């Protein structure tokens, strides 16, 4: 029991190539979208509202 | 509670809420409602501390159209083991039951120390029919209460008054209450018991009764089970 | 030297009832002890007998 | 148009509000919150908003509406479910599209695009009409086959023009009334203040009995059409048990179950359990849902709606017994509705009285309380009403020292206490029968000398026999029951039973959730017999053991009693209880 | 420099003070007096003054020092006694000559005369030292040896220059750290507010078990190293013998003892009994006063000063928690704590709550018994250290529905609660064995399974045996014991003897003053084996009347076994036991 018990702990590898295809992902999408998504965060930023409180 | 029902509604989950020392939250409740001086109700509490935790209790059930749930069980500590503290009493009427453990059976070694009497559920009466679990269910529950309620009772008896004075129903009752006691209510951790076989155990309890004396069990279910 | 009874109303109007009826016991009781007294006599007189 | 000053949670503060009036309904907020205007303190005017407040600024506008709470009284509320106020949950839901309730909505209490079928009464046009009057009859459901169009009460004059019998709605004028000299017209629907109470000719003393089902309140502490009651209790004891018993089953011809206070889940069990159920009060069995109304506040609503569904209900219960109906409306945690106002009074300021409820608690009960009873409605045609007020209260911890308890019990005439000793043995009713008394037996002696005329007899001789046992169990449990009396021991023996198959009955059970009141006399009329047989026997000689070894078969019959069903009608289970009789007159000769 | 405005009891609303801090501490008065501010209506700021506001006149400056109630952590500590805001009491009485504490004294919190040995850690320049890393030693005394000094917790940088190994004052410098550009100069001490907890890197699972030296406490109710413990009763009960014996017999390395509400009579014993006793630890027999500090605040003391005095020494052992030592603090009156938190809140005006203890009692309960625990210091190199609080409250009227004594019993994992009816008739430690509890009787197992395994076994089998007695003597108190069974009887006398020999220790008898974990496992040994042979003796048949006057030897000697001095060793004591069950066992034999 002993000797099983200590080969499942060292399973550590696997996990983290597991989510490695996660991480090339998240970069793809953001290697996309971040023209659009700066630029459209540069939009709201640069145009405001002159609004006066309702009340 | 506002994460759980994003969950259990915008995501169709089945989420089971578990609030622990709502009296500390109450407690808190107090500490800031006596900063604000503000009119006080029982014990201090503010006088809307019904409204603050039924906003919090009221959180929890199922919804039409979404496939999810929220069940609370929000770990209620009394102060003095005081059912009447206005925390546990405000948390019983909002709420839709209580589970009750007793001083008493902790210190007798009983685990679950869950007092049946004190405990209640709202909803055992539609969720405990036929096709849901056994059709014996619902009998079996309210003569285990019975009997259990005619055991303490005895055990006062017993008390009090000397033994030999007991009658046969009064011994047989308390030799029900030491096995349900003794071997129904404490389980350990890990026993996972499950409704069935609770069911099984809890008619070898009640089979120390003729079936004469069993009167809150119907006949029918009488004649199909013992 | 006092049960162990959380204070309340209704755990006052219990006990006050319970202070009652152990009075009423008390007495009844005496009365029954006077009464068996007077018979086990009767009863030694006439064992002697 | 004001503004606010101060929110400080429910009770919002406007300023710059002149001619304010008590109870006054503004439109909080700029999503026009709904709220009543409780002090005036000069310019500014407490306001308890009966939404969540939450967002509302210093500064955003507060406007008058120019009217009291109000409820929209008309035919299209005989199957809705409405909030503290009168909200219809359901058109809410449809509207919104949301599972929540979102906040300051503005939804008609009735549904204006329901053409309901309208038959003009009697009058005619140019006939002088009086407040109370009756000028219609809608058909709204199979149960109420005839909604009577009552004109509005302190609104009187000549009928100047009448709508023909055809299909309309509640938004189009159906009556034309010159009064006084100003021609108002008037829809099916109309509007009534919450806190005012419906006018009526003169009150009666009810007489007919409210058959509430449970044996126990039946049979020892009866209530009449037009009584109020109580059922106070801590939590569990079965008082929303009882309730929804009262609402399933019963005499009355329309029920408001009101919910302040109350667990949304009851609310959901009501709606999905009374459309189940049926009655054959009309000519077929039609769903419970046909003949009952909702008022569902939940406990997480606002307390001010809170208050305000309490009085929404009564005074729907009011208006249905304007038309006639025997009403009988079912309050429930009337203790939530002191507790509402008890919060109300303490974000106010005002100084609490009895443990932390205001001073004017016994008032407000009482003003509550007192819209109960028979009287007959103004204006003709004549016709008799009906509102029982089945209030349950819920005191703090179980005890009856409450100050809403003791408010409730002077004021109410029947009062149904609950037991959490009997309640947590499963001894439901629970009905703790030392305490629990009604006052209404003296006015029924005549329906039960009408109709069962040996039912007042035998339920004295039942109180008797319960509390002879009590007495004796207390002496039993002082001196251990050390050579009993034979007559104690059959007294005890037959008490015991009466406790275990006649004040204990399953209202969920197929077979118990409805004991007629034929099948209770019977009953009743059973339990006695075999008392008075035990009793007559024992006095001619036997022993009290050896009678119950052999009269064991009759007291199991009797207990089986319980278990007839009443179903079979009244020929077949009469004729049962015959043959029990008949039995228990045979061990007699043995 | 603000001004007094309002000086009602021990609160001091001072006007003129904009830019005060909550909790900052100030100087009320000419004589500089120390109060911390609780409220700031706009320029007012309503202050809790630490001493006697007696002469404090309208208009008395009040300066604003800018940083809140603040410890002097740092060697020195270890063998003295402070007033609640670390004013040593042996220098304000040289200081002042008088019997009486002068009002507005400021000694320094720590002597700063005294050179101290320092010897430098394996720190060095360039090393990038971080919060709670320790860069040196120091010598403070024979038992408490190489007092480790601590950077100071949040802060942090590269190590510039460091003292080389010598003799060093407080004051001098003896480490310069460089963080961002910005030179820090660090001294053998080193200040830390008392209100925040000192932090940790991870907190751990307690599971040595804390040695009180008392039987029943070590046995029926152990406690661990590293857990909060209540010790609720009335006057006369035993709360301060039970935590004067832990503090003198406990397997602590030190202890922080705080008296709040206690009598200065209690202290004067401390003071002149500890330096007599001796320890068995580091090797050689060192008296006990040198790894105890006391935080004496009397009854008499200002009221607002028992908080302090609470706060004060949880950061005393806090520190010497850091340190990496067991340290076990000891507030003497949690009550009393609570009590002046009442005192303070009813002068204030705050809403009286439950009984008029403030509503944040709780809140600040629960913080203070939170400081505790078993935990691994903040920094390298890697040491862990305990904070045992075992804090005695004082219900009121003797009853424990108090709502001190109810947050407290919510709060703290072991109750030991003590009954005044064991407190009279000498029946010490006065522990009521049916509503106590301890909660680490679970995690001790592995302790227990360690080093006497059939210590849960035979507690269990005592508490079981007690509980029984109880019921039977209830049963017969009202019935009589004509009617009761020959394994009724045996259980009422075993249990009986049990209270009498076992459960009572008398403290201040050289046998019973302190009983070890041994010697308690093996007279738990005794007990239950004399209980086990008398039932299977009765059980094949014999009399239990006959028995008893055949076996009053076997029951002496058992009853008597308490008397064994554990001075001679646990070889001696556990060879006598071991003859003692053999001889039982015989008699228990030949009787039969
Ligand atoms: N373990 C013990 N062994 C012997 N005698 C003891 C023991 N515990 C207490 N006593 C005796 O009982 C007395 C109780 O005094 P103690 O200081 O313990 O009271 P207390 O409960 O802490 O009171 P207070 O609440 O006033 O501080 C002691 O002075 C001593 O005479
Ligand atoms: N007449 C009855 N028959 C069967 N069960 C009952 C009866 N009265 C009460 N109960 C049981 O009591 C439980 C709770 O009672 P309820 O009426 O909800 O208490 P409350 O009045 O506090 O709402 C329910 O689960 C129900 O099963
Ligand atoms: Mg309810
Ligand atoms: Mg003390």
């Amino acid at each position: 029991e002993q000797k099983n018990a200590g080969g499942v702990g060292e399973l550590e590898k696997k996990a983290e190539a597991g989510v490695q295809g996660e991480l090339a992902e998240i970069k793809k999408i953001a290697e996309k979208k971040k023209d659009d998504v700066v630029k459209i965060l540069i939009e709201t930023v640069i145009k405001p509202s002159a609004e006066v409180h309702i009340n | 509670l506002t994460t759980a029902e994003y969950l259990a509604y915008q995501t169709e989950r089945h989420v089971l809420t578990i609030l622990t020392d709502m009296s500390s939250y109450a407690d808190a409740l107090r500490e800031v409602s006596a900063a604000r001086e503000e009119v006080p109700g029982r014990r201090g509490y503010p006088g809307y501390m019904y409204t603050d935790l039924s906003t919090i209790y009221e959180r929890a059930g199922r919804v039409e159209g979404r496939n999810g749930s929220i069940t609370q069980i929000p770990i209620l500590t009394m102060p003095n083991d005081d059912i009447t503290h206005p925390i546990p009493d405000l948390t019983g009427y909002i709420t839709e039951g209580q589970i009750f453990v007793d001083r008493q059976l902790h210190n007798k070694g009983i685990y679950p120390p869950i007092n049946v009497l004190p405990s209640l559920s709202r909803l055992m009466k539609s969720a405990i029919g036929e096709g849901m679990t056994r059709k014996d269910h619902g009998d079996v529950s309210n003569q285990l209460y019975a009997k259990y309620a005619i055991g303490k009772d005895a055990a006062a008896m017993k008390a009090v008054v000397g033994e030999e004075a007991l009658s046969i129903e009064d011994k047989l009752s308390l030799e029900f209450l030491e096995k349900f006691e003794k071997t129904f209510i404490t389980q350990g951790a890990y026993e996972d018991r499950t409704v069935f076989e609770s069911l099984d155990q809890a008619w070898s309890l009640l089979r120390i009764y003729p079936k004469e004396m069993l009167n809150r069990i119907s006949p029918k279910i009488l004649d199909e089970f013992y | 030297n006092r049960e162990q009874v959380f204070p309340t109303r209704m755990t006052l109007g219990l006990m006050k009832t319970k202070l009652k009826g152990a009075n009423q016991g008390y007495s009844l009781l005496k009365r029954k002890s006077e009464a068996l007294t007077k018979r086990f006599r009767d009863i030694t007189k006439r064992i002697d007998d | 148009y004001g503004a606010i000053y101060s929110v400080s949670g429910p009770v919002v503060i406007a300023e710059n509000m002149i001619g304010c009036a008590m109870y006054e309904l503004v439109k909080v907020g700029h999503d026009n919150l709904v709220g009543e205007v409780i002090r005036i303190d000069g310019d500014k005017a407490t306001i308890q908003v009966y939404e969540e407040t939450a967002g509302l600024t210093v500064g955003d506008p507060v406007l008058r509406t120019g009217k009291p709470l109000s409820v929209e009284l008309g035919p299209g509320l005989m199957e809705t479910i409405y909030d503290g106020i009168q909200r219809p949950l359901k058109a809410i839901k449809e509207e919104s599209q949301s599972i929540y309730i979102p906040r300051g909505i503005d939804t008609p209490a009735l549904d204006r695009t329901i053409k309901w079928q309208f038959t003009p009464g009697k009058f005619q046009v140019g006939d002088h009409i009086s407040g109370g009057d009756i000028y219609g009859s809608v058909f709204e459901n199979s149960l109420i086959s005839s909604h009577k169009i009552l004109l509005p009460p302190r609104s009187r004059g000549t009928i100047t023009w009448i709508a023909p019998a055809g299909e309309y709605t509640l938004d189009e004028k159906i009556l034309e009334v010159e009064f006084d000299g100003k021609k108002s017209d008037f829809t099916l629907y109309h509007t009534w203040p919450v806190r005012v109470p419906r006018p009526v000719t003169e009150k009666l003393s009810a007489d007919y009995p409210l058959l509430t089902g449970q044996r126990v309140l039946d049979a020892l502490f009866p209530c009449v059409q037009g009584g109020t009651t109580c059922i106070p209790g801590a939590f569990g004891c079965g008082k929303t048990v009882i309730s929804q018993s009262l609402s399933k089953y019963s005499n009355s011809d329309a029920i408001i179950y009101v919910g302040c206070g109350e667990r949304g889940n009851e609310m959901a069990e009501v709606l999905m359990e009374f459309p189940e159920l049926y009655t054959e009060m009309s000519g077929t069995k039609e769903p419970i849902m046909k003949r009952t109304t909702l008022v569902a506040n939940t406990s997480n609503m606002p307390v001010a709606a809170r208050e305000a569904s309490i009085y929404t209900g009564i005074t729907l219960a009011e208006y249905f017994r304007d038309q006639g109906k025997n009403v009988s409306m079912i309050a429930d945690s009337s203790s939530r509705w002191a507790e509402a106002l008890r919060e109300i009074s303490g974000r106010l300021g005002e100084m609490p009285a009895d443990q932390g409820f205001p001073a004017y608690l016994g008032a407000k009960l009482a003003s509550f309380y007192e819209r109960a009873g028979k009287a007959v409605a103004l204006g003709s045609p004549d016709r008799t009403g009906s509102v029982s007020i089945v209030a349950a209260v819920s005191p703090a911890g179980g005890d009856f020292s409450d100050p809403v308890t003791t408010a409730t019990l002077g004021i109410t005439q029947v009062f149904w206490g609950l037991d959490k000793k009997l309640a947590q043995r499963k001894h439901f009713p629970s009905i703790n029968t030392s305490v629990s008394y009604s006052k209404y037996t003296n006015v029924l002696n005549k329906f039960y000398d009408s109709n069962y005329p040996e039912f007042p007899v035998l339920r004295d001789r039942m109180k008797e026999i319960l509390s002879n046992a009590e007495e004796l169990e207390q002496v039993v449990q002082l001196v251990g029951k050390s050579a009993l009396s034979d007559s104690d021991k059959i007294t005890l023996d037959v008490a015991t039973l009466i406790k275990e198959d006649f004040l204990q009955q399953n209202g969920y059970s197929t077979y118990d959730a409805f004991c007629p009141i034929w099948k209770t006399f019977d009953m009743m009329r059973a339990f006695i017999s075999y008392h008075d047989e035990a009793q007559k026997a024992v006095a001619n000689g036997a022993n009290w053991s050896k009678l119950a070894d052999s009269t064991g078969d009759v007291k199991h019959a009797v207990s089986s009693s319980k278990f007839f069903e009443p179903s079979r009608g009244e020929k077949e289970v009469h004729g049962e209880f015959e043959k029990l009789l008949s039995t228990m007159q045979e061990r007699f000769a043995e």
